[PDB]
């Protein structure tokens, strides 16, 4: 009944400013954030196949995990994902994509 | 080893270089 059991994943930083999560029972490390540590925001973002990162000039690109495609402009799908604070569901739930 | 200090760093690396942006074709 581990409903109130502390996670075995802890947070640490490397000399490069990077973060690595350690599992204190299995003794295994990862660069990926385990879904048990993911903050609500991350949980929200984590289901979005489109994610924001910046290029060398600071000009943003948005990448899709399913289709593996890259675009310069923000798709509306991500736009509504950001607005997950006012009108949580933008008239539809993310269970029907027309790509 | 590495029982003192900080625990070990994992194999692999989280995408250091940005995945390819469209260079110009149909975008």
């Amino acid at each position: 009944g581990a409903m109130g059991a502390k996670s075995m994943w802890t947070e640490h930083k490397s000399p490069d400013g990077r973060t690595y999560y350690y599992n204190t029972e299995t003794k295994q490390s990862t660069w990926e954030k385990p879904d048990d540590l993911k903050t609500p925001a991350e949980q929200l973002l984590s289901k979005c196949p489109w994610k924001e990162y910046k290029s060398d000039s600071g000009k943003p690109y948005y990448y899709n995990s399913q289709t593996k495609e890259s675009r310069w402009a923000k798709p509306k799908e991500l736009e509504d994902l950001e607005g997950y604070q006012n009108t949580i569901v933008a008239g539809s739930l993310i269970t029907k994509s027309n790509l | 080893g590495a029982m003192s200090g900080s625990p070990p760093l994992p194999p692999g690396a989280p995408p250091p270089p940005p995945p390819p942006p469209p260079s110009g074709s149909g975008n």
